[PDB]
RNA sequence: GGAACUUUACCAGAUCCGGACAGGGAUUGACAGAUUGAGUGUUCUUUCUCGAUUCCCUGAAUGGUGGUGCAUGGCCGCUUAUGGUCGGUGGAGUGAUUUGUUUGGUUGAUUCCGUCAACGGACGAGAUCCAAGCUGCCCAGUAGAAUUCAGAAUUAUUCGGAAUUCUUCUCUGCGGGAUUCCUUUGUAGCACAAGGUGAAAUUUUGGGCAACAGCAGGUCUGUGAUGCUCCUCAAUGUUCUGGGCGACACGCGCACUACAAUGUCAGUGAGAACAAGAACUACUUGAUCAAAAGAGUGGGGAAACCCCGGAAUCACAUAGACCCACUUGGGACCGAGGAUUGCAAUUAUUGGUCGCGCAACGAGGAAUGUCUCGUAGGCGCAGCUCAUCAAACUGUGCCGAUUACGUCCCU
């Protein structure tokens, strides 16, 4: 697709502050990571929400994130 | 020789057809809601769905047996290979085909239809649904014809899950002008297509 | 194609009302109606049965329905005791009984 | 001794798997040697017509389909074997045809 | 008299078969021996099994 | 909705009661003759059976492609293929009513991001489902392949008994795979373009389902869905016979065949997919010591028979014919044999043989429809209707391009 939908970044960034010490750069590992902590019926949406999460994980590593409280 | 695959798979689906109508027409003020058979090598058990399990069985079962005959007759069935039981619908509340006649016993009396459409919803709502809602349509007040709708909850609309998460009936109801026609949608709580959750870890 | 109910063929039709308790006949007015009553398959045009079960309902002595080209004639308590009368007997039909 | 086939063909997937699960299972127990399951291939029923009831407007149509599933297995027991392996009770929609081939 | 529905007797044409449900005889659908209307159909398509799918 | 009877609702005639139920020797059939379209007791003359089943008066009831779709139910079409729809509490106004639901960028999208008298929610979109393309497990005496021994042919390679093994191709229930994932540009968070990886690179492709409101849109010819109406015993009910729905040198919509040489005719080659079949479909062999269409005999069936499914476009170094003309282009109209379906081919039911071809037609005025990749166009094949008839519709495969990837000029 082109564009994410409210579903896809407000799962995403659940993702991010429960599980933030076992997620990385790499996409083929953070899908991997969230098939195990989360549920859906569909595979095409657990595709989209590791590709969203690996996208936080590298503006976070450049600086603070709206939305995003790691607390 | 023997019918081929293709003449056995759809003459035993024009019996379940038939079967479903006969029981439709006769159960239908007793709330009728589904009927199941399963063939095996001694009998041809049937399995009926009804609310109102004593008025079916009748008298020492003379209801039951009454219904007995008539399906042996039809069908040929020889003696002692065709058997009915009934069981009892678990909630009455999550099923449309009983509701929408309770609700045609209100409007086949003198009751006021927005005084009968509250008491389906908030019954249905109270126990345990997720949406419903109800539709009456077909000339209500005056020469024109006109719908009451009255929705509450949620409710989905599109793709092909719905067929799974969503209830339906429908009735005709004889009035002394016309005729009406009542809808009654209820959604019964795997899980949603769209909807994810995060484990809580630890 | 003719009405006329001959009485020996009004009472078979009356005594397997009676033993069964119920009667169905497809609706079709060229075609006859089979019964089995102690081993006699004995026939009545379908006109002849759909005649003789017009006069029993208005009467007030069946309870009738219809689906999917099929009726379904059923007996009443008036009825039970009036065919009792005609025919003589005191039995109590059969899914009546036991 | 002799072999022989048993067919499965029911209108439901699910339905015919469980079933020819349980037969593997059941004839595993009876040490009898097997030659299947088969996959046949599934034929599919189509019916088209037109929505309206009238002959009005836009001609629109809707298709219906139907999927018919069929599985075959072979045995290698006499009667009696088969006789105990299959009696159990199957869930409606499936049918089990013993056949005895040459 | 003798001739009383002779025409119908023969039962072969258009105006033989009837919907088993409607006892019609406009439009039949007669693939795979099924003998119903083409109203009928779409009416009780999900009991007999078929399911709009595509 | 491809109507020979039926379907049939229309026209000319003859029947039956299919007016239940109640109130106050009945009656049903029949030989011969006449009436009649009728070798139809329809009615008449003559008799003869059958036996309370129905007959005659009334009330009532039943029936009716009879009526109003502007009395209704249900279903379908359109508005509308777009991105729309709506509460609660709160603020503003005497009030109808407003805010949220805007202003900027982005997206097919009220899709997302920032700003903000709002904040919270709901449906629609998205997600979900079906099919195609790549791949894992399982699996075959209803799919296949390789190898070795017997056989047979040409002068190593071909063809058609016994064996072993084995899943590359075929079959399919649940899985895997694609996510703007990676690099760079324009850059001023959301994103975009080119490239990479790859079977597939942007909603991957094609469908299905689809909110809230409305139309006096269609249907009372589907239905044992109906209000209210109409007729109701030589009847608008019902059956039978005959005719019509097919009539015309008129007008209009949508198709098929052509106007030829990038061709027509006569040969020869290689070569699909989806389907359907009584449980009717179809092979082989006769007919054949002489047209075709036909007839007739034995057998075989549902991944096992039909079937190694021998489709047509297409190809040919075929040393074949024709040569620019209304001509071997085109095949309308008409004549004379013969066979097949059916109870019944006279308004041709359809197919096959010879003849007619001197019937327009040589690329089509003003206007006008659809279309962006296995697509347009071209080519055939199944299903449905079906006893017989597809110039139609619903699907499937085969050969396979030109142009643009833009804008708001017309709508
Ligand atoms: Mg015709
Ligand atoms: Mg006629
Ligand atoms: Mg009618
Ligand atoms: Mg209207
Ligand atoms: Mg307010
Ligand atoms: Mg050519
Ligand atoms: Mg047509
Ligand atoms: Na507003
Ligand atoms: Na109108
Ligand atoms: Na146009
Ligand atoms: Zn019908």
């Amino acid at each position: 697709g082109k564009i994410r939908t409210k579903t896809v970044k407000r799962a995403s960034r659940q993702v991010v502050e429960k599980y933030y010490s076992k997620l990385n750069f790499d996409f083929y590992q953070n899908k991997r990571v969230i098939m195990d902590v989360t549920i859906a019926e569909s595979k095409k949406l657990k595709n989209k929400i590791a590709g969203y999460t690996t996208h936080i994980m590298k503006r976070l590593a450049r600086g603070p994130v709206r939305g995003i409280s790691l607390k | 020789g023997p019918l081929s695959k293709k003449r056995m798979i759809i003459r035993d689906g024009v019996f379940y057809a038939e079967l479903f109508e006969f029981l439709k027409r006769e159960l239908a003020e007793e709330g009728f809601s589904g009927v199941s058979y399963h063939v095996t090598t001694l009998r041809t058990e049937i399995v009926i769905k009804a609310t109102k399990t004593r008025e079916v069985l009748g008298v020492n079962g003379r209801r039951i047996r009454e219904l007995t005959a008539c399906i042996q007759q039809r069908f040929n069935y020889k003696e002692g290979k065709l058997q009915l039981y009934v069981e009892r619908v678990e909630v009455r509340g999550l099923s449309a085909m009983a509701q929408v006649e309770s609700l045609r016993f209100k409007l086949l009396s003198n009751l006021q239809v927005r005084r009968a459409a509250m008491g389906i919803i908030r019954y249905v709502m109270e126990s345990g649904a997720k949406g419903c809602e109800v539709t009456v349509g077909g000339k209500i007040k005056g020469q024109r014809a006109k719908s009451m709708t009255f929705r509450d909850g949620y409710m989905i609309k599109s793709g092909t899950a719905h067929k799974s998460f969503v209830d339906s009936a429908c009735r005709h109801c004889y009035m002394r002008a016309g005729c009406i026609g009542v809808k009654v949608k209820i959604m019964l709580p795997e899980p949603l297509p769209d909807v994810i959750t995060v484990i809580e870890p630890k | 194609m003719s009405t006329y109910v001959p009485k020996p063929s009004r009472d078979n039709v009356y005594r397997f009302f009676f033993t069964e308790g119920v009667i169905a006949c497809k609706k079709d007015r060229m075609g006859t109606w089979t019964g089995t009553l102690g081993g006699n398959t004995f026939t009545v045009p379908c006109i002849q049965v759909m005649q003789l079960m017009r006069s029993l309902k208005s009467r007030n002595l069946i309870k009738e329905q219809y689906a999917w080209r099929h009726y379904y004639w059923t007996l009443n308590d008036e009825g039970i005791a009036y065919m009792r009368s005609y025919l003589h007997l005191a039995p109590s039909a059969m899914p009546n009984t036991q | 001794g002799q072999t022989v086939r048993l067919t499965i063909t029911s209108r439901n997937a699910k339905a015919v798997e469980s079933v020819t699960s349980q037969l593997l299972t059941r004839a595993r127990d009876e040490k009898v040697t097997i030659h299947g399951p088969v996959r046949l291939p599934t034929r599919t029923l189509k019916i088209t017509t037109r929505k309206t009831p009238c002959g009005n407007g836009t001609n629109t149509w809707d298709t219906f389909e139907l999927k018919i599933y069929k599985r075959i297995i072979d045995l290698h027991a006499p009667t009696e074997q088969v006789k105990k392996i299959t009696s159990f009770t199957m869930e409606s929609g499936v049918d089990v045809s013993i056949t005895i081939l040459d | 008299l003798d001739q009383w529905r002779s025409r119908q007797k023969i039962g072969m044409g258009k105006g033989a078969r009837c919907c088993v449900i409607c006892s019609n005889q406009k439009a039949l659908i007669r693939k795979y021996e099924l003998n119903v209307c083409r109203q009928c159909f779409r009416e009780n398509a999900e009991h007999i099994g078929f399911t709009k799918l595509r």
